């Protein structure tokens, strides 16, 4: 045998001990598993309910402005609708974390809208369209409306999208703990304490508390770790928490504006160019329920032990090789510190 | 489960992007992350 | 049973503009779309009582307009489709499935 230490027979043969071995991985794992499940279906359902919200924000802002510029804008329409759509299509892919530049999304969207204005509102009467989208920009016609919209949504939309990345990334790695492979050593040292006594014969001794806590503290080295970057990461997102419903909904009034603004300076416009051509309620509930787990990798291996069969008053126990009157007494972990580092700097940035 | 009792009901099955997630600008999911299909209960 | 002549081909939406579905099939006194599993509204359906040269015998072509706003709102699993049934004295008959997708 190679795990079961014999100090006298032994009722079970060397397979029967690579049985133990698989039962004890197995039995690791289902209680890290059971440890980690609350937390885990709670950054789900979390996930999930703010990606649904953030949606049915972006859904209502183009409904409404769509609506205005039915409206307000009948001679800007079906066009109107088309670039509408893409501005916020892009809004929408940028939310959920696309490659999608913001300042490029608001020089579209004006650079598709002035052609329009000019030719059904300002010179009722397809080539000479290019000519329209470069004196856009050459003759600032929409003044600071452009830069205001880039900075109001950019600055809102980067806090959106980094908020939905750490709650994914919080998915991730509350996924990769129950799925944490231990030592061969530690895999004996499991298959001792909970299932070697049964090759002594014994049938319901149960490990002593000391032996289960030098064990875990021993395989869980590397896993106590994590419990520093796990409190900031909780902190840096209550620091997040505390943007982007309100810019998304006051957006149709500062459009409409903009609008009025070109066609304002109409008159010297038009010779120019025919001569050159509940959820903050929600975030806070989430933040206040994910400070009661911030202890979840320090207690994680006195969960263990808890729920685990022991002996707690160290008396008539198993010390993974006798029954005895009195007890005498990196690489994943690193990936998960690596992006726990990243997205706390992230987040700190932020805010 | 069919949101409706009787008639034409929905069936919702979710694909997350999480496995993994992009980081430092990675290439997003390509595709769709929602599927819904009619059933009749 | 109802023989199709003219089944829905995909239809692509371009610049916003609807592009309708046409449907022609004999013999055939009622004709219908199950747009992605569910029927299409009476009021979306447009039909043509005509008589073919070919073989007297009662045809039947139904039109059904498909907008840009049907499909950026249609949020399911697969491409948004479109099917043809046909009514029969002995039966029905189906028709191949023309999906309409913002391209
Ligand atoms: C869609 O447009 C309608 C018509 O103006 C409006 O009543 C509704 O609030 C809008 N819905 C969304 C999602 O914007
Ligand atoms: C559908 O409506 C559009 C209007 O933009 C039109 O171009 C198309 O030919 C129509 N088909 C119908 C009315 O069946």
């Amino acid at each position: 045998l190679q795990v079961c230490l014999p100090k006298g027979p032994t009722c079970c043969s060397r397979k029967m001990e690579e049985k133990y071995q698989l039962t004890a991985r197995l039995n690791m794992e289902q209680l890290l598993q059971s440890a980690s499940m609350e937390l885990k279906f709670l950054i789900i359902q979390n996930a999930a309910v703010f990606q649904e919200a953030f949606e049915i924000v972006v859904r209502h802002a183009k409904n409404y402005t769509n609506a205005m510029f039915k409206n307000n804008y009948p001679s800007l329409t079906p066009q109107a609708f088309e670039f509408v759509g893409e501005f916020f299509t892009d809004v929408s892919l940028y939310i959920l974390g696309s490659d999608i530049n913001v300042d490029d999304m608001v020089n579209e969207l004006f650079d598709s809208l002035f052609p329009v204005i000019y030719t059904q509102m300002m010179n009722p009467g397809l080539d000479i369209n290019e000519c329209l989208r470069g004196a856009r920009r050459d003759l600032k016609v929409f003044g600071s409306f452009p830069k205001l919209i880039m900075t109001q949504v950019s600055k809102s939309l980067q806090v959106t999208r980094i908020f939905l990345q750490a709650l994914n990334l919080g998915i991730e790695v509350i996924n990769t703990t129950d799925h944490l492979k231990f030592s061969k050593d530690c895999g004996r040292m499991l298959t001792r304490m909970w299932y070697c006594s049964y090759c002594q014969g014994l049938m319901m001794v149960k490990p002593c508390g000391g032996y289960c806590n030098v064990v875990m503290q021993g395989c869980m080295a590397g896993v106590v770790e994590i419990d520093k970057y796990w409190r900031e990461y909780i902190l840096s997102l209550e620091e997040l928490v505390n943007d982007m419903e309100n810019v998304l909904l006051g957006l149709f009034s500062t459009i409409h504006d903009s609008i009025q603004y070109v066609q304002k300076n109409g008159g010297k416009l038009t010779t120019t160019i025919g001569k050159l051509c509940t959820l903050s309620s929600r975030r806070r509930e989430l933040i206040q329920k994910l400070k009661s787990f911030i202890n979840f990798y320090s207690a994680l291996p006195g969960y263990i032990c808890s729920h685990s069969p022991v002996a707690e008053n160290d008396t008539l126990c198993w010390n993974g090789q006798e029954l005895v009157e009195r007890y005498s007494q990196e690489p994943v972990v690193s990936q998960i510190i690596d992006k726990l580092k990243h997205i706390n700097q992230l987040l700190r940035t932020m805010s | 489960a069919c949101n409706v009792r009787c008639g034409r009901g929905w069936q919702k099955r979710s694909r997350t992007c999480t496995n993994p997630a992009p980081l430092n600008g990675g290439a997003f999911c390509e595709g769709m992350s929602v599927q819904k299909i009619t059933c009749t209960a | 049973l109802p023989h199709f002549i003219e089944e829905p081909e995909d239809a692509y939406i371009i610049k916003s503009n609807p592009i309708a579905l046409r449907c022609k099939a004999r013999p055939a006194m009622q004709i219908f779309f199950k747009c992605n599993g569910e029927w299409v509204h009476q009021n979306e359906h447009v039909s043509e009582e005509s008589l073919d040269e070919s073989s007297g015998l009662k045809v039947r072509e139904v039109f059904i307009n498909v907008t840009r706003q049907q499909v950026e709102d249609f949020h399911g699993p697969e491409d948004y489709w479109c099917q043809c049934v046909a009514w029969s004295h002995l039966g029905t008959s189906k028709s191949r499935k023309a999906s309409v997708r913002i391209a």
